[PDB]
RNA sequence: GUUCGCGAAGUAACCCUUCGUGGACAUUUGGUCAAUUUGAAACAAUACAGAGAUGAUCAGCAGUUCCCCUGCAUAAGGAUGAACCGUUUUACAAAGAGAUUU
């Protein structure tokens, strides 16, 4: 889902828009779980559409 | 975007320098940057008469009118200008 | 996706999140692409 | 960069080995019950 | 026979043309997949592929898979899956007609829905009041590279083309309109021919104009109007009257 | 808006005016469940009442309507006024509802109409 | 809130059918409002998808299936049904159909019945007018292109033709009842015709198919009890054989008209 | 915010929106109400019921009656009916208070 | 025929109702049933 | 495939390896949707015109409408957002009086 230019991303592009309500959300999920300085790389668990 | 943006996007490619004498080698070519008048909003500044329909314009009516630069200039030094208008009733070009 | 679905492709998004205008607009194309505070907090949110 | 787009992280991060963290230097008789397990991600959530 | 091999791959998927339209603005609608800013130049340009039924046509999983729709890019000349699709590669026939014979009132044979109201320019699907078996075919300078060529000639050539396509009623070629009218013996074969046949050139291998027929724009098959002649007219309520009368017989035996 | 009736037995309010229309409310959600279409002016006087006809309604159209409030219909349409039905009042004690115009009024019996 | 007013040809035969209802998920192919959308399969492994394409409303106006717009109780198109009903009653009916969207939106919602509709959706008139329908049922360079024409030679067991030329065709014929009736007599072929010259030609692929096709019955070929004739032509033909616009082909027409008078 | 943003852009918008009296409407819904309030009372007292020009001319009497009580000029309009000259007294008083 | 009736999930990303939108309607004013109206029976003064 | 059981061959080994075979375990995805022109995005440009009241200029706030746009919006803005400027004949009678059909 680079450039989304072809007739197959219709419904895509429509549920990107609708996922736009629930972006502050997920910036709120991904900033709380931030890592800590004493920790190099923090691997989490996800839920992606 | 607002009425007061700051900042307009150019594109990473974009040289100013280089951008101005393309622009210039165009402008030479583009209809609304050769004609001959620059279209003005104004007010009458006298009350004036129509000849063709006898129409009175009274001072201080807005007009769109065309605004030339004439050739002359007050001892050869300040800038003259024609400014036009059309008659209200009649469509009838009127200039001072 | 949705500053193009409004048709203002004169409009750009850096991806450093500033909306910039790649032109001077007209009154027309100002009043119509006139984005309102939903978008610039959704927008300024992601920037952060 | 503005105009540069956010890194693919498979191609430009993933491979590359990461930096040490901020650990203060833990003594090994004056820490002994917390040095080795202090800075984990998840400090003793595997000792049951 | 179709039924005797397997279909060919008409166009590889490297080879398949971009998504992205010619430019006729400043900037590409990632949206709408158009160009935004101005609005100059043609948008028609001619198809870079031409179906070919004897040498193209074959069996796909769509056989296998009982599937009762043709393959909207097979009829353009430019499917990928040849084999592998799910969609007949094949020129409609009888026994996929009485296949259809339900479905065709609301659809294509491409399996696309149809409309009430026919567009302002007859292009498109069609509609499912009319049940319209006949092509427009417009365009015919623009399909031979705006070439001299005889009122008689340009008729053969449409002649050629539109019967490898189905089973025709009648051909006419208007020398004044500079345009064409086929009409087929099934809905079915005019919705396929329409497709197959649309931003086509008329042009031959024989031709000197062939290495640039790309250049101009193509064919333009549209659903034809009413005919206003008096004879068709005449001809069109005989067949209404036969049709109604061969109905009466299905209404009373069933009731 | 002109008038207002709270409904007798239900969490429930009618309320009309210049638009036409009487909109009946849930009192807790605030939401107009019912618009009851009908009346050809401003509406002057609605009475909530406990039995089917559940509204009354009095017009400048020189109508009054009881109306079925679960179909959206009138139950009868009385018309017998000749100007603007400007005042209205239910009878307490009996199943009857008065109504006037200009020197004209008149009481009716809401079980029949 | 109406039930789904779907025919059982478009349900099928199966004891059991799934159907997904989806609440404003469709907007009418007729009146274009939002409506109920019903989609089903007629088996679980069948790969062709089935939906409502008009609302319940429209479907009742006009007494057709949602699915696939035939009469529900007859099985027939609107405008087969319209003419058939037409038939019967001597002042005419006809489904009038809205042009404008604000008309289609209007035209919908208004409960009366339209057309042929009222007619066909109650047992007592459809059975009446089915047993009317039983009463029905008992009851100017032509002067150059003639010698290109093959008129002045016969049809014979000698020459070897791979080519041939058809006239007296009635205008009524359409090109593919002449083919087929050739493949018939062939037992399975490129042919023009020109309607409006009421002639044609006929070019085999080799000369033994021509030679079969002579081989059965200037001659004759039937259609319908058209009898159109049929003459062998050495000299191959084009398009060009009958004219090159359309008052030429007119003339050629009438023309070949007053020889077949002649001949006959 | 941004769902009535996207319902706006696949929806669009609502037709029906309702304004509400916000102090720049206020005085504008205060004529519009007065003046419905005049008209109601004299075309039931009327006995003709003749309305469709009659309306337009009483109402213009109802505003000249205004512009003379903020003149403070005598509004006397002779033949005028002494019944309606009394509505519209009542309402210009009660619109000057 | 019988038929089992079931409402698939909806993608909660995608609009819930496809066919939704603000569009306006004329209602036409059909009634088979008239309404009777039921009256009974100097102008330099008005 | 795993496993329980029973036959044939390894291994008179009844368990282990192989072959034949009975049973259990596991049971119907997905689509309202196909990949460029012909099922419908808008601005911009070009030419011509041009600014509500009226003598002139301008602040506005409404209303009616099967016009809506921007906006989180029941706020506000869009020229006071636009459209509004035109068209206009009968619920038609009474009293006379002069030409006239009958
Ligand atoms: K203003
Ligand atoms: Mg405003
Ligand atoms: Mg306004
Ligand atoms: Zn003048
Ligand atoms: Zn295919
Ligand atoms: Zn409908
Ligand atoms: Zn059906």
């Amino acid at each position: 889902h680079s450039d989304m230019a072809s007739k197959m991303y219709n419904t895509d592009k429509k549920a990107f828009l609708g996922a736009l309500k629930y972006l502050p959300h997920a910036i709120l999920k991904l900033l709380e779980n931030m890592p800590h300085p004493w920790e190099q790389a923090k691997e989490v668990k996800v839920l992606y559409h | 975007s607002e009425r007061k943006a700051i900042n307009k996007y150019y594109p990473p490619d974009y040289n100013p320098l280089e951008a101005e004498k393309l622009s210039r080698k165009m402008a030479k070519k583009l209809k609304t940057m050769n004609k001959s008048h620059a279209s003005i909003r104004l007010m009458t500044p006298f009350s004036m008469r129509c000849l063709e329909c006898n129409e009175y314009i009274p001072k201080s009516r807005k007009f769109n009118g065309k605004k030339e630069l004439l050739k002359e200039k007050y001892l050869d030094s300040i800038k003259i200008y024609r400014l036009t208008i059309s008659c209200p009733r009649c469509a009838n070009s009127i200039a001072f | 996706l949705l500053i193009h679905r409004k048709g203002l492709t004169y409009l750009h998004l850096d991806y450093n999140f500033n909306l910039k205008p790649t032109k001077t607009l007209t009154t027309k194309e100002r009043k119509k692409s006139r984005l309102g505070n939903s978008f610039h907090l959704m927008r300024e949110l992601l920037k952060m | 960069d503005d105009d540069e787009p956010p890194l693919s992280y498979e191609q430009h991060i993933e491979n590359i080995e990461p930096l040490d963290p901020i650990n203060l230097p833990l003594d090994s008789q004056d820490d002994e019950y917390v040095k080795d397990w202090l800075y984990d991600s998840r400090p003793l959530e595997e000792d049951s | 026979s179709w039924r005797d091999k397997s279909a060919k791959v008409q166009v590889k998927e490297s080879e398949l043309p971009s998504s992205i339209p010619a430019q006729t603005g400043l900037t590409f609608n990632i949206w709408y997949n158009k160009w935004s800013q101005g609005f100059a130049g043609n948008t028609r340009f001619v198809s870079p592929f031409a179906l070919q039924p004897q040498l193209h046509s074959g069996k796909t999983r769509g056989d296998n898979d009982g599937q009762l729709f043709f393959c909207l890019f097979f009829a353009k000349g430019m499917c990928c899956l040849g084999p592998k699709c799910e969609y007949l590669h094949h020129i409609p026939d009888e026994e996929d007609i009485g296949k259809l014979a339900l479905r065709t009132e609301v659809l294509d044979c491409f399996g696309r829905e149809k409309f009430a109201d026919y567009r302002e320019d007859m292009g498109g699907i069609g509609s499912f009041r009319k049940k319209n078996k006949t092509l427009y075919v417009g365009g015919i300078d623009g399909a031979l590279n705006s070439k001299h060529l005889k009122p008689a000639q340009i008729e053969s050539r449409i002649r050629f083309v539109f019967s490898r396509l189905g089973d025709i009623d009648r051909i006419r070629y208007v020398e004044s309109k500079n345009c064409g009218f086929v009409k087929f013996k099934y809905q079915a074969n005019a919705e396929f021919a329409k497709e197959a046949m649309s931003n086509q050139t008329l042009l031959l291998p024989s031709d000197k104009e062939w290495d640039d027929r790309r250049e101009g724009t193509g064919l333009l098959v549209k659903w034809a109007n009413e005919d206003p002649d008096p004879a068709a007219q005449k001809r069109l309520q005989e067949e209404l009257k036969l049709e109604s009368l061969n109905m009466m017989v299905h209404l009373i035996n069933n009731n | 808006v002109r008038t207002v009736s709270i409904h007798p037995t239900l969490d429930l309010i009618a309320t009309a005016g210049r638009d036409s229309v009487i909109k009946l409310w849930d009192m807790r959600t605030r939401i107009p469940v019912i618009t009851l279409v009908g009346h050809k002016g401003p509406i002057n006087q609605v009475q909530c009442t406990p039995v089917d006809p559940q509204v009354v309604s009095s017009s400048t159209d020189a109508t009054v309507r009881l109306w079925d409030v679960v179909a959206g219909k009138t139950m009868k349409v009385l018309t017998h006024h000749k100007r603007s039905v400007r005042a209205t009042a239910l009878h307490p004690k009996e199943f009857s509802v008065a109504s006037a115009c200009t020197d004209d009024i008149r009481s009716w019996g809401l079980a029949e109409g | 809130e109406p039930p789904p007013n779907i025919c059982e040809q478009c349900l099928g035969d199966e004891a059991n059918i799934r159907m997904t209802k989806i609440p404003q998920g469709s907007e009418c192919k007729i009146c274009t409002l939002p409506f109920t959308l019903y989609h089903f399969k007629t088996s679980k492994r069948s790969n062709n998808i089935i939906k409502t394409l008009i609302c319940v409303r429209c479907a009742t106006q006009r007494n057709i299936c949602q699915c696939c717009m035939l009469d529900s109780r007859w099985h027939i198109p609107i405008q087969l049904r319209d003419h058939l009903i037409s038939l019967v009653n001597e002042e005419n009916v006809m489904t009038e159909e809205a042009k404008n969207d604000m008309m289609k939106r209007f035209l919908s919602l208004k409960n009366v019945k339209l057309g042929g509709a009222q007619i066909t959706s109650d047992p007592s008139e459809a059975d009446n007018i089915v047993d009317k329908l039983k009463n029905i049922l008992l009851r100017v360079d032509i002067s150059h292109i003639l010698k290109k024409l093959p008129l002045n030679e016969s049809f014979l067991k000698n020459p070897s033709t791979k080519s041939f030329f058809l006239y007296n065709i009635d205008a009524s014929i359409p090109e593919w009842k002449i083919t087929d009736t050739v493949s018939q007599l062939l037992g399975i072929l490129s042919l023009i015709v020109n309607h409006k010259a009421k002639c044609g030609g006929l070019r085999f692929q080799s000369s033994e198919l021509g030679e079969r096709f002579v081989s059965k019955i200037r001659g004759v070929l039937l259609i319908d009890r058209f009898r159109i004739f049929i003459i062998p032509w050495s000299s191959g033909f084009s398009a060009a054989s009958f004219g090159t616009n359309t008052a030429e082909n007119i003339k050629l027409s009438l023309s070949l008209n007053k020889l077949i008078q002649l001949e006959l | 915010y941004i769902g009535n943003l996207i319902t706006r852009q696949f929806e669009g918008r609502s037709n029906e929106i309702v304004k509400t009296t916000t102090k720049q409407r206020l005085d504008a819904y205060y004529d519009l109400e007065l003046r419905n309030s005049v008209m109601d009372d004299i075309l039931e007292m009327m006995p003709e019921s003749i309305r469709q020009k009659k309306a337009r001319t009483i109402l213009q009497h109802l505003s000249e009656a205004w512009r003379c009580w903020k003149a403070n000029i005598p509004w006397d309009v002779p033949g005028m009916p002494a019944p309606i000259k009394k509505i519209i007294e009542r309402y210009i008083k009660s619109k000057a208070d | 025929h019988h038929i089992e009736v079931v409402s698939k999930q909806m993608d909660p990303l995608l609009p819930r109702f496809v066919g939704k939108k603000a569009r306006k309607v004329v209602a036409p004013t059909e009634n088979d049933e008239v309404v009777p109206v039921l009256h009974m029976d100097d102008p330099n003064e008005w």
